């Protein structure tokens, strides 16, 4: 139940909970309770389903965000 | 026990006496090995510091990889033929 | 079956099908053998190992890139 | 049909030595009886002065083809497979990104990527998210 | 002693002949090619290498300077 | 033993272990591919994203 990126972890929270640096983007919140779902449930596919499918949404949204952004700048070129 | 470095410098000595040149060449001798010793400690705290950190390494070890990358040029065995046969200032 | 002249050749690994007389004898005393430094084997390792991640605090490393700098 | 392998000399002169054409072992019938068998040859029978190029221990020589064929055969196998290279990058027939690649907050991960001041940003910055 | 090995004439001739190669050499035009090649023109690409760069990498704990990823991303249409 | 001249080769006697451990595992490989993919065609074929139960 994810419908718009969450709020941005801060930096120290970053270096807290380890998280990976290609993995330091918008949707960073909603990775460290899966990295911890995932670590206490031996990765297995059945363990974290819910938490693993509302990060890969967030993921998502960021996607379109970008997706956005690239129209936005193509519009800025073809117009200059 | 512990033999220490005669600090001795070749600025300070007439070669043309055995013993003291000796001891300016054994002088620098201990003092490039020494430069050494510390450069082995800070690449030690470099990989302690890259074990622990992780993903953090980058930010936390910035000024020791900085640091050993400086010292590895001249934290190094020259010899000591070098600085005896050349007057720098000359 | 073949000749397989055992005379004479007799190489640390066998030479063409060697299986000794006294061979039951012989597999109990390398089985014991194996066993025996295979716990010396993990005697030494579990002495021995360490984490290194575990080795210095998170404190102790900001004092160092501080010091450094 | 059969060739000589390369760098074999048509004609030589050692003084006395036998003069015979280089036969290449390899190539030998191995279905007749030889006092050495594994290397195809019959006791005494003369060595020709490169017979290590020509004997069982030298490289294999392969003939089905003669070395400009596979050659030309090798190349033309590329060959193709950089015309089809050619044909997309000039024409660009790839395909364009559907999204502006990946940017990342604090000026593109800066600090966390070995930036010390703000001297060094873009030294070590990812790509920046300019939408805060 | 007991003469364990069947020695063979032809390959008796063959060695004889491969350890006594220098009798025969003559230093014809292939001959001065191969010196050239291998005693003087080989020598000097490397001697030209060896000077060239003599004190011209100084490599140890050579640092960066410059970006490697570009910042902004411009389409091709 | 004797052979037997002209007589062609019929279906072979394997053993029933051989057999029955050869369809297990095939069924259970037939079954991990129908189990998966009932759960799995639309997220495999990209007609469905996996969070959109
Ligand atoms: C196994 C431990 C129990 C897992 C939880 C029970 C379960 O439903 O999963 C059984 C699992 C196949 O189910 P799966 O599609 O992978 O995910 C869960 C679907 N509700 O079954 C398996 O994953 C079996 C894997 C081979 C053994
Ligand atoms: C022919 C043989 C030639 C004989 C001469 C060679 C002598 C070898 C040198 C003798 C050293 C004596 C010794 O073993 O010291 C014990 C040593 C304790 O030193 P310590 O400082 O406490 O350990 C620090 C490790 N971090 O403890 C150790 O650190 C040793 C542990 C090292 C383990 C490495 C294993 C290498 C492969 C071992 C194969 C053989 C062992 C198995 C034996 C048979 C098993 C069936
Ligand atoms: C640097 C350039 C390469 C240097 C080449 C040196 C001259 C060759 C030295 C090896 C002499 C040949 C030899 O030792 O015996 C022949 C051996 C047999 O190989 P072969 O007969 O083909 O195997 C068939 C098995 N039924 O043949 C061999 O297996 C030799 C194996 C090759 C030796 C190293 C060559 C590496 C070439 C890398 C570049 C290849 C192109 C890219
Ligand atoms: C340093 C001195 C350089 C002297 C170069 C000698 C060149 C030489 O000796 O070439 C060999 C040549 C014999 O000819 P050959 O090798 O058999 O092959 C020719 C086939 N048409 O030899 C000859 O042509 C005969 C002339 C030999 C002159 C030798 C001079 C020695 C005096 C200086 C010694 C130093
Ligand atoms: C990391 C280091 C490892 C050290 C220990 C490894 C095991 C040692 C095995 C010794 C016994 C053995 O193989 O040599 C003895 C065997 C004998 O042949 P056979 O099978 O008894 O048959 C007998 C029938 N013949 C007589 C026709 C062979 O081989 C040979 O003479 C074959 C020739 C090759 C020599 C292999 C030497 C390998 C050394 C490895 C180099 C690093
Ligand atoms: C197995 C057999 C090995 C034999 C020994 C191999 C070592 C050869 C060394 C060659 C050095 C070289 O090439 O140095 C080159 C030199 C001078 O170069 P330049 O261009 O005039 O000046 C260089 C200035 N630049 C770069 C600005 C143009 O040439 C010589 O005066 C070589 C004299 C001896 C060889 C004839």
């Amino acid at each position: 139940g994810v419908s718009e990126l969450p709020e941005l972890l801060s930096h120290e929270e970053m270096k807290q909970n380890k998280i990976p640096l290609a993995y330091r983007d918008r949707c960073a919140r909603l990775l460290v309770p899966l990295n911890k779902c995932r670590k206490e449930g031996w990765y297995m596919p059945w363990n974290c389903v819910q938490e693993r499918h509302d990060y890969e949404q967030c993921q998502y949204l960021d996607f379109k965000r970008r997706v956005k952004e690239l129209e936005e700048i193509k519009k800025q070129r073809d117009a200059a | 026990d512990h033999v220490r470095s005669p600090n001795v410098s070749f600025d300070d000595i007439d070669y043309n006496n055995s013993q003291d040149l000796h001891n300016a060449q054994e002088s620098l001798l201990r003092e490039q090995w020494i430069r050494v010793s510390a450069l082995k400690v800070c690449r030690k705290a470099l990989e302690s510091c890259y074990k622990t950190s992780g993903p953090n390494h980058y930010e936390d070890c910035r000024e020791i990889a900085e640091k050993y990358l400086n010292m590895l040029p001249d934290h190094r065995i020259q010899g000591f033929l070098g600085y005896q046969k050349n007057d720098p200032s000359k | 079956h073949h000749i397989h002249t055992p005379s004479y050749i007799k190489p640390p690994t066998g030479g063409w099908n060697f299986t000794p007389a006294n061979w039951k004898q012989n597999t109990v005393l390398v089985l014991v053998g194996f066993t025996a430094c295979c716990v010396g084997l993990y005697k030494l390792g579990e002495a021995g190992s360490y984490n290194p991640k575990l080795k210095y605090k998170e404190e102790e490393l900001s004092r160092w890139n501080q010091s450094a700098k | 049909k059969s060739f000589l392998p390369h760098f074999i000399p048509k004609n030589y002169s050692y003084g006395d030595y036998p003069r015979l054409k280089p036969e290449n072992l390899q190539k030998r019938d191995p279905y007749l009886k030889y006092d050495d068998q594994a290397n195809k040859r019959n006791f005494n029978e003369p060595l020709h002065p490169q017979q290590d190029d020509l004997d069982m221990w030298a490289p294999d020589h392969f003939d089905f083809v003669q070395d400009s064929i596979a050659l030309k055969w090798f190349g033309t196998f590329f060959g193709v497979l950089a015309v089809f290279s050619s044909v997309i990058y000039i024409g660009g027939l790839y395909p364009e990104k559907p999204a502006n690649p990946r940017n990342y907050p604090f000026s593109g991960l800066a600090k966390d990527l070995g930036a010390s001041s703000e001297e060094d940003t873009l030294l070590y910055a990812a790509k920046i998210d300019k939408s805060i | 002693g007991p003469h364990l090995l069947r020695e063979d004439a032809s390959f008796q001739r063959y060695g004889q002949l491969r350890d006594n190669l220098a009798t025969y050499w003559k230093f014809n035009r292939k001959a001065a090619r191969n010196v050239f090649i291998f005693l003087v023109a080989v020598p000097a690409g490397l001697g030209y290498l060896a000077y060239n760069y003599e004190g011209k990498t100084p490599f140890v704990g050579k640092r960066r300077t410059e970006p490697i990823f570009e910042q902004d991303y411009v389409p091709r249409k | 033993f004797k052979y037997v001249r002209g007589a062609i080769v019929p279906k072979p006697k394997v053993h029933p272990g051989y057999v029955i451990t050869s369809k297990f595992l095939g069924g259970l490989m037939w079954f991990w591919i129908f189990y998966r993919a009932k759960q799995d065609y639309p997220v495999w074929f990209g007609l469905k994203h996996p969070w959109e139960h």
